[PDB]
């Protein structure tokens, strides 16, 4: 019933892979390019599915990965993410392994050449990583300078509550407005972040951060909107 | 809703023989989603083989699995006594998950004849208004046996219930009870009570009898 | 070690209700789908229901779709089966089962519980009237007749499975061979 009504699955399911999602008594199967109906999902929240990924090998369907599939939906943007629970060993055998990654980031991308030529926007939204959807993203874009900066707060893991350093709005090869910059924790480079700008009026940002931690690189999905 | 049909339903084999258990699906099942479970009596099932050919943690090399499409096989190259149990194939690649009806692996041994005994009803039971007459067939192989009840030489029908033990852990024999249930009235109006047992270990049928009130 | 302990089974009447519990230990509970599988007396294994590791997806054999509700508590390592509107055929041993992965299917049951017995009938708890089976190399025994739900205890020796009598009560005999010149029940 509400937008974003539809997300193309592209990163989330690769060609000839099969992605099954389950929630309650429903189960749906998806292949590369297929549409996920985000129209019925709650805006401004993480929607939860169980997933399994399969492929044919030597004529038999096998499992590649199982776990939880997360969707954060906004009005003009959404993003998917995977919490793996089991993954192919290396050998035709699953092994337990928990890792988190961002899947598709999509929506009505704002054109770089049609951005607001002036003014300041403040975006407020959610940062979510492994086992933690409770983080809070604040981000600010100065369209006069075409710089953005922000930060993540309230994630349970304190090393994840980083600053998103000032970075430029540039066009990518589709002429979409995107931001790529650095992440700081306590005044130290601790990774990077990426945001696209979405909505005809730059109403939303959505992307991800990769944060250096003692436990390895940790991924954070990012989405926010203006009032 | 795939249907798995296991054949044979019962398989009687000697230790040290090779066992071939068969599981046939109503449609193709991926090798990745077929398993075998073993269940011994009074015990929960145990995972044996997963993904058609993968032995589980603690399962001997003796056990092996193979198959693809609609036809799967479990093999016990050389049967230890511990392997005589019920085996179940299960498909878990489609919903609902399904298990076949099981194949019971029986421990074959040399014929043993039943030691037949008969028991009249106790007098306490001739007070509740019912009389039970028990015929016991003790320590016998194979399980195949017929028990006929006769009251004053009249062959009885529908008034008897049988119960058979699991194959013994040591002798590999079976024991069976046959219980005639008659009214205290019918019991007090008839004299000869007899249970006739036929068994491969016996050249002719064994009859045990009592006369009510005598002995 | 990896352990699955069922509780909550027992005797109800038709239409009644039981809440199976299964206490998981020895593994990371939330990472694995769990299932209930049942076994009617003397019959095969029948898959009942399964629930994903996260608790977000569930499925049931059509037999219990609408009547049974699976759930879990990943904070307390507990699996549940709520059985409402129980029926005669639902009588069985119910096994808790751990599968080898998070998705509610595509993983085998790698661990089974001990089983919790469920009985659905009108019969009322009664007790065993133990008669002698006196001897005529000999044979002697006891007739444990007309007794509560299963089971009964009896301490060469052959204790026979119970038979459900046309009445609805159970009956068995325990026999013991002993030398010619020569019933710890309940
Ligand atoms: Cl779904
Ligand atoms: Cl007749």
């Amino acid at each position: 019933d509400k937008g974003l009504q539809s997300l193309t699955l592209d990163q989330s399911v690769r060609k000839n892979e099969k992605l099954k999602l389950a929630a309650q008594g429903a189960e749906k199967t998806y292949g590369n390019g297929d549409s996920l109906n985000t129209g019925k999902l709650k805006n401004d929240k993480v929607s939860r599915f169980d997933f399994i990924r399969q492929i044919e090998v030597d004529g038999q369907l096998i499992t590649l990965e199982s776990g939880e599939f997360q969707v954060y939906k906004q009005s003009h943007s959404a993003l998917t993410a995977f919490q793996t629970e089991q993954i192919q060993d290396s050998s035709g055998k699953m092994v337990a392994k928990r890792q988190f990654r961002i899947g598709d980031i999509a929506g009505e991308h704002t054109s770089f050449d049609k951005l607001p030529e002036g003014g300041r926007a403040t975006y407020r939204g959610t940062a979510f990583g492994s086992d933690d959807a409770g983080g809070k993203l604040t981000y600010t874009i100065d369209f006069a300078a075409k710089q953005g900066n922000g930060k993540i707060e309230h994630l349970k893991s304190p090393e994840l509550n980083v600053d998103l350093a000032a970075a430029d709005i540039k066009p990518d090869g589709k002429r979409h407005a995107v931001i790529s910059g650095s992440v700081l924790y306590n005044q130290a480079e601790k990774g990077s972040y990426s945001l696209g700008i979405f909505g005809g009026k730059a109403q939303e940002v959505a992307g991800s951060a990769e944060v250096k931690t003692v436990n390895g690189i940790r991924h954070i999905g990012l989405a926010a909107k203006q009032l | 809703e795939i249907v798995l049909t296991q054949s044979p339903g019962t398989l009687s084999l000697s230790p040290g023989e090779r066992a071939t258990l068969s599981c046939r699906a109503s449609q193709s099942v991926s090798s990745s989603y077929l398993a075998w479970y073993q269940q011994k009596p009074g015990q929960a099932p145990r995972l044996l083989i997963y993904g058609t050919s993968n032995r589980a943690t603690g399962i001997p090399d003796r056990f092996s699995g193979s198959g693809s499409g609609t036809d799967f096989t479990l093999t016990v190259s050389r049967l230890e006594p511990e392997d005589f149990a019920v085996y179940y194939c299960q498909q878990y690649g489609s919903s609902p998950c399904s298990f076949g009806q099981g194949t019971k692996l029986e421990l074959k041994r040399t014929v043993a004849a039943p030691s037949v005994f008969i028991f009249p009803p106790s007098d306490e039971q001739l007070k509740s208004g019912t009389a039970s007459v028990v015929c016991l067939l003790n320590n016998f192989y194979p399980r195949e046996a017929k028990v006929q009840w006769k009251v004053d030489n009249a062959l009885q029908s529908g008034n008897s219930q049988e119960s058979v033990t699991e194959q013994d852990s040591k002798d590999s024999t079976y024991s069976l009870s046959s219980t005639l249930t008659l009214s205290k009235a019918d019991y007090e109006k008839h004299k000869v009570y007899a249970c006739e047992v036929t068994h491969q270990g016996l050249s002719s049928p064994v009859t045990k009898s009592f006369n009510r009130g005598e002995c | 070690e990896v352990q699955l302990v069922e509780s909550g089974g027992g005797l109800v009447q038709p239409g009644g209700s039981l809440r199976l519990s299964c206490a998981a230990s020895g593994f990371t509970f939330s990472s694995y789908a769990m299932s209930w599988v049942r076994q009617a007396p003397g019959k095969g294994l029948e898959w009942v229901s399964a629930i994903s590791g996260s608790g977000g997806s569930s499925h049931y054999t059509d037999s219990v779709k609408g009547r049974f509700t699976i759930s879990r508590d990943n904070s307390k390592n507990t699996l549940w089966l709520q059985m409402n509107s129980l029926r005669a055929e639902d009588t069985a041993i119910y096994y808790c089962a751990k599968t080898s992965g998070s998705y509610y299917y595509h993983y085998e049951i790698d661990v089974w519980g001990q089983g919790t017995t469920v009985t659905v009938s009108s019969a009322s708890t009664k007790g065993p009237s133990v008669f002698p089976l006196a001897p005529s190399t000999a044979a002697l025994g006891c007739l444990v007749k007309d007794y509560f739900p299963e089971p009964v205890t009896v301490s060469g020796v052959h204790t026979f499975p119970a038979v459900l009598q046309s009445s609805g009560l159970y009956s068995l005999s325990s026999v013991v061979t002993v030398p010619s010149s020569s019933c710890n029940v309940n």
